[PDB]
């Protein structure tokens, strides 16, 4: 149960915004411009790490 | 410095013919794309035609047959042939050399036709 | 850097990591004519960025 719950939580963590505007990398990449998109992607990376 | 020697304009009767010409002298480069620009009296300037270094021609008007461009590779000059003149083309002509680094302009030639 | 616009798209592009700087100043006295200064042209159609 510990193994399964840890894996499930790790997979579920991908759905959080982590302070950005969206949790989808493609959406933020398409909607915005390279500077602000870079900022949002930096937020997402620093959460997932 | 770049000098564009323009010649061939003047007063011509309707249906006449003449030979506009310009020589580009001074510091030119290699692409050397050239052409002509027309300026009507008190109106905007439009591109007449264009000739490149590969003999490719691009006319920016429905003026085929009326205007024909000839190239002099040995001295690298451009001649334009005026035939079957109509009063609607009464405008001053400046040939244009966009070239590679800095584009240039001619000083002006008066082409006039009226009946 | 990373700015969307017709002039940026088809005339002059700046890299996202561009270093150095730009300077701009008004030129009404010299680069403007009462009949209209039109010696400066801009590309507004182009297939690709």
């Amino acid at each position: 149960n510990h193994n399964a719950q840890a894996l499930n939580t790790l997979v579920k963590q991908l759905s959080s915004k982590f302070g950005a505007i969206s949790s989808v990398l493609n959406d933020i990449l398409s909607r915005l411009d390279p500077p602000e998109a870079e900022v949002q992607i930096d937020r997402l990376i620093t959460g997932r790490l | 410095q770049v000098q564009l020697q323009e010649s061939g304009g003047g007063l011509v009767q309707a249906g006449g013919s003449l030979r506009l010409s310009c020589a580009a002298s001074g510091s030119i480069f290699s692409p050397n794309t050239m052409g002509w620009f027309r300026q009507a009296l008190g109106k905007q300037r439009e591109g007449v035609a264009f000739i490149s270094s590969i003999a490719s021609t691009s006319y920016w008007l429905p003026v085929k047959g009326r205007f024909t461009i000839t190239r002099d590779n040995t001295k690298n000059t451009v001649h334009l042939q005026m035939n079957s003149l109509i009063p609607e083309d009464t405008a001053v002509y400046y040939c244009y050399a966009v070239d590679k680094s800095q584009d240039y302009w001619g000083q002006g030639t008066q082409v006039t036709v009226s009946s | 850097p990373g700015q969307t616009g017709n002039i940026a798209d088809y005339n002059y592009k700046l890299p996202d990591d561009f270093t150095g700087c730009v300077i701009a100043w008004n030129s009404n006295k010299l680069d403007s004519k009462p009949s209209g200064n039109y010696n400066y042209l801009y590309r507004l159609f182009r297939k690709s960025k």
